[PDB]
RNA sequence: UAACAGCCGAGGUUGUGAAUUGCUUUCAAAAAUUUUGAAAAGCAAUUCACAAUAAGGAUUAUUCCGUUGUGAAAACAUUCAAGGCGGGGCAACUCGCCUU
């Protein structure tokens, strides 16, 4: 009678992008690490 | 604004001199603060507005006057998103440090606070890229690695060995840039919307694909911000345009406007300006508002091509240039610059190339047109191709021309000005355009003439539509496309309908058409889905021989809630309802050890 | 008014390490069954850093799929052509125009 996210694809569409910015941030975090690694800056435990 | 003051403060009340504001047996009260401030707003109660301290975030606007507008709005400490944003903004901006600077401080003050979520939780990301930049920037003197170059190849050919464009574009920059723009602060764009724009209903292409088949593609819709699209609304409007009086209400029209000249003059005159309205209108032909109106809303205004006008202000500000720069192709390729380039650097360039590519100079230029407003997300029924095709027939005076219009058009205007016999030509356009004498009568022509001139179809008449079996309802469910309606419910219930129908006519008609005769369909927010279930339901009962006729069959017949219940009361449904549903009853009864569920009758007894 | 879809934010929760201190037990010693002590474990509190955040499956493009609908094909819908008249930035990419 008055609409509140009244919709299963507004859920569906809600977890997505939750996981579309988790992902976002984790290819970020490997671009870090590459790029850290190439440039030989982190200690040499975690590189391992 | 160039402000964006925003700031919140915490501002105590001193007193509150009676402003003599007696509204509703009330008088109302002003407020005073120490710096000088009062609240635009009025106030009522005393109680919780005397000697508090009141929050809000203000906003400082200088007008043309010469005095700021100061803005008022009732924030909340640690419950208000904004509100905690704009503090901790102020609270890092007066200490002029960086934000980890900010929150190393407080921890050097107090040990016990908590800075995630708590202290700092939103800020603006250019306090992070100001601060990362700072670090950087210091560090890459020290660590010659930051300056290096065969580092900075090997890097950038790890993330892009596969885009060479990328790879070389970058091979120009510092670490400083790959670390900020490229992997930490690098956001997206938004994805184009523009594949969900609806599709031109006039214009077709017909093309042979990889399928050894034959089949139609569309044409996207034009915006409604193209200067062709909005000479075509302001000629429609000027030519839809007639006039009345005050005095005997008479229709003065046709009158003052008959000539070409004056349409001319109309067109010309609202060309200059944005948005013509009531005294506009009555200027232009020195009329009056005492004495005549223009048939349409007195306190209305309706768009009058104001991107042109908008443009010729713009490169009248810029100046130090002649006033012959603007034309219909400089129109065009200004839009086509603002709209396509929707981002902000990239519009500057773009702004930035097109003053350097004429012989203009680009000091003024760029500052008037930075500022220009993103056009609005909207578009028309129709494409530019369609438009660019009506438009010749409309205009009169100079701007008609039989030259601009196409073969087809020009062919079938040849044909109904010869009175010959075209297989596509219904005694219809004969009783319509019997006026179309000459080749020049074709002046000032309106949408639905010119429309049919041009393509051959006299408006939407729809294709009536009649299923011969299930099969036809079999194959529209399942090229019924999804979120096609307002809500899911409406087009689910829609859909399990319609699978309700295929299964009843394939049992009860056991493969035969015409099995049904009538359809009822009753309702009971709902409202809108009944012309549309019609619309679809038409397609069964539909009579082919027209006496059934129209947008919905005679055959579908709604009902009300007035009938319903009439008829279940006379026919004694009602009386069948009750005594079905009594068992539920006494066993009601029966576990309520009480009586007062069944209640005795002696009209029925 | 609403559908649909897209770019991002701050929490919270479980888990690892760490700073401080707790409750219970046992090793574990002294003292008058009881008090105190070294150690270990179990369970936490406050704060910080990090991991995961639908189970899982791809990929190395600055890409993603995983809570929607149809229905037996475990198959799909939610991407869907060819060129040309071109503009836009350091370009990738994107936006106007025309014929099959």
């Amino acid at each position: 009678g008055k609409g509140n996210s009244v919709s299963q694809t507004a859920e569906r569409t809600k977890y997505r992008s939750v996981r579309r910015l988790r992902e976002r941030f984790l290819l970020r975090r490997e671009r870090l690490h590459r790029v850290l690694y190439i440039l030989n800056f982190l200690p040499e435990h975690y590189a391992s | 604004e160039e402000e964006k003051d925003k700031t919140f403060v915490r501002l105590k009340v001193d007193r509150i001199v009676d402003s003599g504001e007696n509204v509703k047996g009330k008088i109302l009260y002003d407020v005073y603060f120490e710096n000088g401030w009062k609240y635009d707003k009025q106030v009522v109660k005393t109680e919780d507005w005397v000697d508090r301290t009141k929050e809000f975030i203000v906003s400082e606007s200088i007008l043309k006057n010469g005095e700021t507008k100061r803005t008022f709005k009732a924030v909340d400490s640690e419950k208000d998103w904004i509100a905690i944003k704009t503090k901790t903004e102020q609270e890092i901006e007066h200490s002029h440090k960086t934000v980890g600077t900010y929150i190393y401080e407080t921890l050097l003050q107090n040990p016990k606070q908590k800075i995630k979520g708590k202290l700092v939780r939103t800020i603006e990301r250019k306090f992070y890229k100001e601060e990362l930049r700072q670090i950087l920037e210091k560090q890459k003197e020290f660590h010659q690695e930051l300056q290096s170059d065969d580092l900075y190849n090997d890097c950038i050919r790890e993330l892009y060995r596969n885009n060479e464009v990328h790879q070389l574009t970058l091979r120009k920059k510092d670490f400083v840039h790959l670390f900020m723009e490229d992997i930490i602060f690098y956001q997206r764009p938004l994805r184009s919307q523009k594949s969900s724009v609806s599709n031109c209903t006039l214009e077709f292409r017909k093309y042979k694909g990889e399928n050894g088949a034959e089949h139609t593609q569309y044409l996207k819709a034009i915006p409604k911000s193209n200067p062709y699209y909005q000479e075509f609304r302001l000629w429609q409007w000027i030519f839809n345009l007639n006039l009345y009086t005050k005095d005997n209400d008479e229709n003065v029209t046709k009158v003052f406007l008959n000539t070409t000249q004056d349409f001319e003059n109309l067109f010309e005159f609202l060309n200059t300006r944005k948005e013509v309205d009531q005294k506009a209108l009555l200027k232009h032909f020195k009329l009056n508002e005492k004495t005549h109106r223009w048939n349409f809303v007195e306190d209305k205004k309706y768009p009058c091509n104001e991107t042109k006008t908008m443009i010729s202000s713009r490169l009248d500000k810029v100046e130090n240039i002649s006033d012959d720069f603007l034309t219909r192709d400089i129109e065009q390729k200004i839009w086509h610059i603002i709209y396509s380039v929707n981002d902000k650097v990239e519009y500057e360039k773009a702004l930035k190339s097109f003053a350097r590519k004429h012989h203009l100079d680009e000091s003024s230029f760029f500052e008037a047109f930075r500022k220009f407003p993103p056009f609005k997300s909207e578009y028309g029924s129709f494409s530019e191709k369609a438009i660019k095709k009506l438009l010749p027939l409309m205009r009169l005076g100079k701007y008609w021309n039989y030259a601009e219009i196409d073969k087809y058009s020009r062919e079938r205007i040849q044909k109904i000005i010869t009175g010959e016999y075209d297989e596509n030509i219904k005694d219809k356009v004969r009783e319509k355009s019997v006026h179309l004498t000459i080749e020049n009568d074709f002046q000032g022509l309106q949408l639905w003439l010119a429309q049919y001139i041009v393509y051959g179809r006299h408006s939407e008449a729809s294709m009536i539509g009649k299923w011969n079996s299930a099969n036809d309802l079999e194959v529209f469910l399942k090229d019924f496309k999804q979120h096609s309606l307002r809500n899911p419910i409406v087009e689910q219930v829609i859909t399990e309908t319609l699978r309700v129908v295929k299964d009843i006519w394939l049992k009860y008609g056991n493969g035969t058409k015409d099995f049904f005769n009538e359809i009822h369909i009753e309702l009971g927010d709902t409202r809108y889905i009944s012309k549309y279930i019609s619309g679809i339901l038409s397609n069964i009962v539909r009579v082919e021989d027209g006496s059934d006729e129209g947008v919905n069959s005679k055959n579908i017949v709604p009902g009300n809630g007035k009938i319903t219940t009439q008829l279940k009361q006379d026919w004694g449904l009602n009386d069948v309802w009750n005594d079905l549903i009594l068992p539920r009853f006494e066993r009601m009864n029966q576990l309520t050890n009480s009586k007062d569920f069944t209640a005795w009758n002696e009209n029925h007894q």
